Formats: structure tokens, sequence, C-alpha cells
């Protein structure tokens, strides 16, 4: 099960790229209406690919701060968009892209550190919010929010190490809680995790990497979890968490490089889901990200645990030791 | 036509929204408001504040109404979160909504939510949120780890795309005996796994959780073990002979010989990564790197000698 691939694009355009998500966003559009409940991340999803292609000036700083600032709630925790309601996933972002700006003194800094400290419950694990819903992928957004904040410390880490301990499952993966099956989003988010908090030694190398090398489908596309298709999001979490746990060379990479830029649009810019499908932010992102990490000269180098530019990350003095 | 029903629901969209924010900065917690996220959260489950907005209400409904009245208003949304399962099956909020419905009950009725499970799952055998679900209701009604283990079998003669049955079933195997895998049980297991990679040999499934059981358990082998895996591993060249792209097959019998003997089958070893390589050449520097590891603990045993 995978993409028979057609005669797509073998090229880099970072041309058009930069043109689609300078442009994205002029105001009546659709599907930029009907994503404002992720809009937060959507902007996060715009700066980080510009800033990797070198053109983060084309977009609109100061606007953007104001936003941001206008997103923080009383509790000190950060929604996707104003009105809406404040989450781990939209704080993470925010704390991304005021990193980006070096302006995390735009946010009442203190705020958010007690909001993510908050979320915490007594098994170590992190709620989304205050409706309770608890997600490894939320223990990532909080340790990943504190770090870029140097207040990692603020939490209960050993706590919070072992709740993601638990979701460790007889494949070497990770899952949303305990019990649940394995898949390639949990794992980037705990390996990430493991990697912020120095314990990636508690990590299976071989194990995980081997499930995880054989989420490549013959296409060279990647996959999440078995029986499913390719596309361009899982390449992205399956190859950097690969790279995190020493493993990238367990993946054919000229295979890899060929699917993701099969997933172009010539005529748009930006990247899709898969080949010839449409186009957006978000696969635009990790589409470059990969081909990043895959070695590609024309964009920046990006970590595999913060999905941002190393050099913004070297500037913080933010930078956790991956396996080998 | 295309542009005609594209914009005439984005309209409808934008007014429904923005009445919603307007009544909740205003503090009208009421059923207009549900009427309202009613129609936005049937397109859109994946926007939370509105899911958010809905338990605002109930909770408050709930101190201005008769618990008949909230009955009557607890039942409505857990129809209406079915409505929207069906539309968008994998949608984080709807299932997280129907947990926080549920755990607040007085009595809840789980057997039933057992149920849906089920109907979920011949639906999509593999979907996650709903085994994550049906894991919830089996813990709020006390449900014994054998019987979601009698569950599992079904699932897995019944047919195929079993990744999800085999992961709870090395969730439940531990549980049916706390250690902090007896030979027995894991006798059991190797038997049912290979029946499933014999039936589907291109069935991936079987193959992972087969791998775990060799190491679940070495020359600590008794006969029956050796025995076993022994013919486990005639079996596979058998399937080798007439699957000979099966890649997994060929895996299985490299990790069987070092689970008999690693010095006896080095040189079968090194011949079945060659064989290996060349049907799974996309996996060369894992295999490599797989056979480095072994080439060293065959290091490792020979000095151990006199
Ligand atoms: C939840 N999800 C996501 O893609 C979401 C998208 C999102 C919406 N708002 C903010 N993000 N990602 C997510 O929840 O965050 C995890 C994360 C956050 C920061 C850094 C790394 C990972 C994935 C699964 C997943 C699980 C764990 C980690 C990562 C992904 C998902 O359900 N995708 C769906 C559909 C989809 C596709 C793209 C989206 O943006 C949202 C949903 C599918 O493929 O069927
Ligand atoms: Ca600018
Ligand atoms: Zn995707």
């Amino acid at each position: 099960d995978v993409t028979i691939k057609s005669d797509a694009p073998d090229t880099l355009l970072l041309e058009k790229h930069a043109d689609y998500i300078a442009s994205y966003g002029s105001k009546d559009d659709y599907e930029y209406c009907m994503s404002e409940y992720l809009r937060m991340s959507g902007v996060y999803w715009g700066l980080t690919v510009m800033d990797l292609m070198g053109q983060l000036h084309r977009m609109n700083k100061e606007e953007i701060l104001v936003f941001i600032k206008s997103c923080q709630h009383e509790c000190g925790g950060v929604s996707a968009s104003i009105g809406h309601d404040p989450h781990l996933l939209y704080t993470l972002s925010a704390v991304q892209i005021l990193t980006l700006y070096d302006s995390i003194h735009v946010i009442n800094v203190d705020k958010v550190v007690a909001y993510v400290q908050s979320l915490q419950k007594e098994d170590g694990s992190f709620a989304g919010d205050i409706w309770g819903e608890i997600d490894t992928r939320f223990s990532f957004c909080a340790v990943a929010t504190l770090a870029l904040l140097g207040k990692l410390d603020a939490i209960n880490v050993e706590k919070a190490i072992e709740f993601v301990l638990s979701c460790m499952n007889f494949d070497g993966g990770f899952g949303c809680r305990p019990g649940s099956e394995s898949h390639a989003g949990q794992i980037y988010c705990c390996t990430g995790f493991l990697a912020i908090t120095s314990q990636l030694h508690q990590v299976n190398s071989d194990l995980l990497g081997w499930w995880l090398c054989e989420r490549q489908l013959p296409s060279g596309g990647l996959n999440g979890r078995p029986e499913k298709l390719p596309d361009v999001c899982y390449s992205w979490w399956v190859l950097a968490s690969l790279k995190i746990i020493g493993r990238l060379h367990w993946i054919d990479r000229e295979k890899l490089r060929s699917f993701i830029l099969a997933c172009q649009d010539e005529e748009t810019g930006g990247f899709a889901d898969r080949p010839g499908d449409m186009v957006d932010p978000f696969h635009t992102l990790f589409g470059i990200a990969g081909l990043s990490l895959l070695g590609e000269e024309q964009i920046k180098p990006v970590s595999p645990v913060f999905c941002m530019p190393e050099e913004v990350l070297q500037r913080v003095n933010v930078q956790p030791e991956l396996v080998s | 036509a295309k542009r005609l029903e594209r914009e005439q629901k984005l309209k409808l969209y934008q007014s429904a929204t923005q009445a919603v924010f307007q009544k909740r900065q205003a503090g009208e917690l009421d059923e207009s408001v549900l009427e309202l996220t009613s129609q936005i959260l049937g397109a859109n489950p994946d926007f939370a504040t509105l899911w958010n907005c809905r338990r605002e209400v109930l909770q408050h409904l709930e101190t201005e109404k008769s618990p008949e009245e909230s009955a009557a208003l607890v039942k409505a949304e857990l129809g209406f979160l079915e409505s929207c399962l069906r539309v968008n099956p994998k949608s984080y909020g709807t299932w997280h909504h129907r947990c926080w419905l549920l755990s607040r009950l007085p009595e809840p009725n789980w057997a039933r939510e057992l149920e849906l499970c089920a109907r979920f799952l011949e639906a999509d055998e593999r979907n996650f949120h709903c085994w994550d679900y049906r894991r919830f209701v089996a813990a709020q009604a006390a449900v014994a780890p054998a019987e979601e283990l009698a569950f599992t079998d079904s699932l897995i003669t019944r047919n195929f795309s079993n990744y999800s049955s085999w992961h709870y079933r090395s969730c439940l195997l531990p549980q049916l005996h706390p250690q902090p895998l007896p030979e027995n049980v894991l006798l059991k297991e190797l038997e049912l796994v290979q029946n499933a990679f014999f039936t589907d040999p291109n069935d991936q499934s079987a193959w992972f959780y087969h791998r775990w059981l060799l190491g679940a358990g070495r020359c600590e082998l008794s006969v029956e073990k050796s025995t076993v895996l022994q013919s486990e591993l005639e079996s596979c060249k058998e399937l080798q002979e007439l699957e000979p792209e099966n890649k997994w097959c060929l895996l299985t019998i490299i990790l069987l010989m070092r689970a008999l003997d690693p010095l006896l089958y080095e040189k079968e070893t090194l011949q079945y990564f060659s064989t290996l390589k060349a049907v799974d050449p996309m996996r060369a520097a894992y295999l490599d790197d797989l056979r480095s590891k072994f080439l060293l603990e065959n290091s490792v045993l020979k000095m151990e000698y006199a």
C-alpha cells in the first residue's frame, strides 16, 4: 500500500515556496478561515520555513508580536487566535515564534511557565488545557516550551519522564498514553521529549530504528504506521525521530528526497500531502525541513527536536545531545 | 457550480461562529449556543474552543435545571456526539468530549459504550482513537484483562489489518501474569502468531509481534521450545520457497538461528543476510548494522572458549 508516482518535480523550487508563504493569508480565502482554530501554529509554520529559506524579513514582525500578545490569557496560556481558548499546542508555537524573533519578552514569561506547570498531573503527564485531555504530544509541548524559556526545572521532570517511558511499547515505539499503539507522530513527540530531558539512553535505538525505517515504502515516502499511505509530514516525523536516535542512515535517503520533491506544486509553490494533491503551509514546512535534514544546502540546517533553525537554537543556548 | 456550493457554506459558518463568541462574552450560556455549535462542530470537529463552549453551557444548565431536564440534555449530547463521530471518526476533540461526558454522569451505560466501540472497530479496525476509547471504557467498567484478550482473538481470525489487535495483546498478556512471559503462555502465543503469518505472509503485523516473542523469554532452551523454534525455522524456509521476495520470513530465519545457536549457524546467517539485502535493498544499511552487531556477539561467544 503506497503511491505509484507519476512524472513529478525533481528540482528544488525555493523561489515559488517563498512567494507562496509571503502571500498566504491574503484575507477572504476558504481553508484560511476554516483554519482560524490553529492560526498561531499556522503562523509558526510560515515563519519557520521562510527563515530556513532566509526570507523571514518578508513577513510582518510587528504585526505578529501584537497578535501573539493579544492571544495570551490571564492564566498565561496562549490561544490559536483572539477569543479562542488557551492551549499547550498554541503556547509552544508562540514561544517558537518569539524565539525566532528574539522577543520572548513580548509575553509574560512567568505566566507561561506557571500555566505549563499547572497542566502537569500526579502521574507526570500533561493535559492540553483545563479540559483534561492526556497525550504525550503535550508532554513534548510542555518541555519544549520550558527549554526554549530556560525554565525546564519548573516542572516535575522525573515524573514527566516516568510517564513517557510508561507509554513505550513492545515494538520500541510510543503512543498517546499507557497502552496506546505506536504511531510516528507520538514517537517524534516522545523522542523529542527524551532528547530535551537527556534520557535517550532509555530508548531501544536498534528496535525503534527498525520500526521507523520499515515505514519507508517502495515509492520512497514514509508512512506514520503500518498499512498507511506515505506522506510528507509523517516523512518528517520519522526522519527526525531517526536523526534523534542516531539512525537516519537506516532509510534510503535519495528515494526520500525524490518523494519529497514529487510533492511540490510546480505552478503555485508550496508542498502537498503527497504528489499532485493540494499544497499547504504545514507540508511546505515539513518538506523543506525534511530536505534540510537529508542535507540540501539551499536550506538552513534544522533542529530535529524543535523544528526550527539550528542557528536560532545556538543563540538561546538550547541544543540537546542526540544519540549515535 | 464549483464556486456556488463552496462560497455558500462559508457565509453561514462565519455568521454562526460570530454569534457564538458574541453570546459567550455576553455570558449567554444557554441552548442557543448548543444549536449554533451544533451547526459548526458537525463540519469541523477540530474547532476545539467550540467543544469547550458546549461543556461550559452544560455545566451551567445543570445548575438551572431539574435532573430530568439535564438527563435529557446529556442523552441529546450523546446522540449529537455519535452523529459527529460518523462524519469524522478520527477527531481528538469529539472523542475527548465523549469521555468528559461519560466520566461526569451518576450511572453511565458502559456495556453500551463497549458496543459502540465494537461497532466503530468493525468500521475501522485500525482506528487508534476508538481503541483508546475502548481501553478507557474497559477500565471504568473494571473489565478483566482475560476478556479483552478473548475479544482480541476474535478480531484476528475473522479478518486482517491486525497491528492494533496484536499491540493490545502485547499489553494484555503481561497483565494476565504480573511480574516486576511464562514459557507455556509464550508457546501458546507463538502458535497463534505463526498461524497468522503462514496465512497472510505479507501481513507485516504478526512478524513484528513475533520478533518481540523471540525476545520475550536461551539456552535455557527446553527441548519443547528448542523443537518448536527448529520447526518454525523449517516452516519459514518452506514459505521462503513459495514466497522468494518475502523479506519478513528471511529476517525471521536469521532471528530464529540466533535464538537457536549463533555459532553453529554462522555460515547460514551470513548466507541469509546477502539474500535478504538483495530482496530488501532499502534496508541494506539496517541489515549491515544488524549483521555487524551479530558478528560481534559471535566474537564474544568464541572467546569464552578454553
Ligand atoms: C494530531 N495530528 C496533527 O497533525 C496535529 C496538527 C495540529 C493541529 N493544531 C496544531 N497541530 N499536530 C499536533 O497535534 O501536534 C503535535 C506536535 C506539535 C508540535 C511539534 C510536533 C508535534 C496528527 C497525528 C499526530 C499525533 C502526534 C503527534 C503529531 C501528529 C493527525 O491526527 N493527523 C490527521 C489529519 C491532520 C493533518 C494535519 C493537521 O494539521 C491536523 C490533522 C491524519 O493524518 O489523519
Ligand atoms: Ca517584515
Ligand atoms: Zn500529512
